[PDB]
């Protein structure tokens, strides 16, 4: 049945995960969504780089938790300087 | 003293040789009859708590988190099922505020896991089920005087 | 501070009114009781089940509820007795003894006994170490559990056919039993 | 292929595209490691911010497990138990984070049904005949 | 001797953020803030003067304000300012003679800047030769502002990011801004 994945879920993951240093982090990530500190589209991303391997168990993490598919892009060289330093003046 | 703090007035006492507070014979949490007596000491369940745990902060602690880890099945209810060993037996009195609102007064396993996870998921489905298929049975009967369906699938 | 919860108006009036009775008519509970502690209970643990959707709101659920029955066990010899209760909860104890069976308050004694626990729960908090987060829930499930209690308070606090005495949830007694209840 | 500094999971530098071994400027947390500072974005300021509680001296640190199993506010601070201080990291049970995940599914499942059909429903609001063809419908 | 000063954690991890974003991420705060050290210590002040009744608190707490303002106008040029927020701190004295009008330090800087005051107050109490009975005096005091300061910490420690909001606290520096006050 249905029910039966959902059951055993966090077994499946933590067979897959392995070493439990990692499975904890999975657990701590897991919890920041409930939370609601950590939006689903964050929290499905994360879980990629845990479960990405298990394609039908990943594919059924995505539709439990209602994942669809198809700025905050800022970069990590470039930094905003404030407004008024911008003013020194060019002829 | 002259009255039993559980019956809350002067009483024939058992007295604890430790605590000067002595209570009447009625009111035993294990009912202790004249009688019958416990030889010499009757400690009383303050007492009692206190030879236990032999006045240790450390193990009444560690007690106490042993206690709450062990009652994994009713966790809410760990401290206060703690607590009531200790202190002794007393009286039902009416509380003050439900007293205080009324005008007058007269007198003065591995696979257990998973199953608890299971059902409560289990549980929880037909509660979604039913709500989202009441609402759908509204949608039939938002159509006047029959069903939209007309039948149940 | 001082953990704050509401009982319903009426059953205000269904414990203080029946405090009157005790005291003054010296009247006990025919025991094992028309409604036991249990069927009430674990009937509220069923109907409630049927309306909460989440997981763990059906955890929280048995959780309170089976407690409840874990707790009034030990806190009935302790507390929620009065001065004629007790000499009447004695004999229950030589009873179960002669029995050799253990004795069970929670299946023999009726549901207004439990209503006088949740009345001396909020003290019983304050006591506790319990942070705020979980004296919240301790409560939100006893303020949601009394609002069952309402709907069918008729039934069982309130005397429901009353001119039979077994309908009456308390019976008078002798008076020479009250003064064995004295203690003098 | 390279090794995380805090995991010690090694890592293909094509796997987590990566061009090169970071070994001058700070540590390389590897992927599958919990995130220490959140932006949140409201939708509706535009965002909100999560930041890790910073780890206390060892002596100052007050670990605590709540009597609550199911729905306690951690803040995002958390030991996971195998089964003015107001730093403390409380310490759930594993089972608790099972509970809490698909607390939070299934409501906002019921939230997102309820949306869907109350618009459709609205539209019927909105509406002598209805006209539907819902009999049509099978 | 030795005196001990018990900064509320939350407020002592404030200060240790505050050592990241200026000596680490490199980034200074925005000096004209919205809450300076004047109005903090006159709403601390005017809270806690209607809280306590004896009049000889009264004149016990007004000081402490007053003291506060006098020595941190002293202080901040000395002892209140890391190495990249000096230049800063001059660009503010060049503006101030050209405005003509003196420079006055509580106007400007903002509660981060009392906090540091308040972390090397000890130090600089062990320094003097003072009377014990006003060391105490002193820190008991400061302990019942630093709970004061407790109860506000939301809403004069927000975490923005200077990126985004542009109303944080702190503001990035220019590489030219880095440089001179670097090098």
């Amino acid at each position: 049945i249905s029910l039966n994945e959902e059951v055993t879920f966090f077994e499946k993951a933590k067979r897959y995960i392995g070493n439990k240093h990692l499975y904890t982090e999975f657990l701590k990530i897991l919890n920041l969504y409930s939370q609601d500190i950590l939006d689903l589209d964050d929290l499905v991303e994360k879980v990629d780089f845990y479960l990405g391997s298990n394609k039908e168990l990943f594919t059924w993490f995505k539709n439990f938790v209602g994942y669809q598919e198809k700025c905050e892009a800022f970069g990590p060289s470039y930094k905003r300087l404030p407004k008024s330093d911008t003013f020194m003046p060019c002829s | 003293e002259d009255f039993c703090s559980a019956c809350n007035q002067s009483g024939s006492f058992l007295c604890c040789d430790t605590c000067p507070k002595s209570f009447h014979f009625l009111c035993l949490d294990p009912p202790i009859d004249p009688n019958n007596l416990p030889k010499g000491d009757w400690h009383c369940n303050e007492c009692k708590f206190k030879i236990f745990i032999n006045n240790s902060m450390a193990t009444l602690k560690k007690i106490e988190s042993n206690f709450i880890k062990q009652n994994n099945n009713v966790k809410i209810f760990a401290k206060l099922l703690f607590n009531i060993d200790s202190h002794n037996p007393k009286q039902f009195q009416l509380p003050n505020y439900i007293k205080e609102t009324f005008p007058a007064v007269k007198t003065g396993d591995e696979n257990s896991i998973k199953y608890d996870f299971f059902d409560k998921i289990y549980k929880s489905k037909m509660v979604q089920k039913r709500k989202l298929f009441q609402f759908q049975e509204s949608l039939i009967d938002k159509l006047v005087s029959n069903g939209s369906q007309n039948g149940n699938s | 501070p001082k953990i704050s919860l509401q009982i319903p108006i009426k059953l205000k009036s269904v414990l203080v009114d029946d405090w009157e009775y005790v005291t003054k008519d010296k009247k006990i509970c025919r025991l094992p009781a028309d409604v036991t502690v249990e069927m009430v209970l674990n009937k509220y643990e069923h109907e409630v089940s049927q309306e909460l959707e989440s997981p763990g709101s059906q955890s929280q659920l048995s959780e309170y509820c089976a407690g409840l029955k874990l707790y009034f066990d030990k806190c009935l010899g302790n507390m929620l007795l009065y001065r004629l209760e007790r000499l009447q909860y004695d004999e229950l104890l030589k009873k179960s003894s002669k029995d050799q069976k253990p004795l069970v308050p929670i299946r023999i004694y009726g549901a207004i006994h439990l209503l006088r626990l949740i009345s001396v729960l909020p003290e019983l908090i304050s006591s506790t170490t319990m942070d705020l987060q979980s004296c919240q829930l301790l409560i939100k499930q006893t303020e949601d559990f009394l609002v069952w209690l309402l709907m069918h308070v008729d039934e069982y606090f309130n005397d429901k056919d009353p001119n039979r005495s077994d309908d009456a949830l308390y019976v008078n007694t002798s008076s020479q039993y009250e003064g064995v209840a004295l203690g003098m | 292929i390279m090794t995380c500094d805090y995991c010690q999971t090694p890592w293909h530098l094509d796997c987590v595209p990566r061009a090169s071994f970071k070994n001058l400027g700070s540590k390389w947390k590897c992927p599958l490691h919990s995130p220490t500072k959140v932006y949140k974005k409201i939708h509706h300021v535009n965002y909100k911010v999560w930041k890790k509680q910073r780890l206390i001296n060892k002596k100052n640190q007050l670990y605590y497990e709540p009597l609550q199993k199911i729905g306690y506010q951690n803040n995002g601070n958390i030991q996971i138990i195998p089964t003015n201080q107001d730093f403390k990291i409380t310490q759930i049970d594993e089972n608790s984070i099972k509970y809490d995940f698909f607390d939070k599914i299934y409501k906002s499942k019921m939230v997102q049904k309820r949306k869907l059909f109350q618009f459709q429903e609205s539209l019927i609001d909105k509406l002598g005949s209805q006209n539907g063809n819902s009999e049509d419908n099978m």
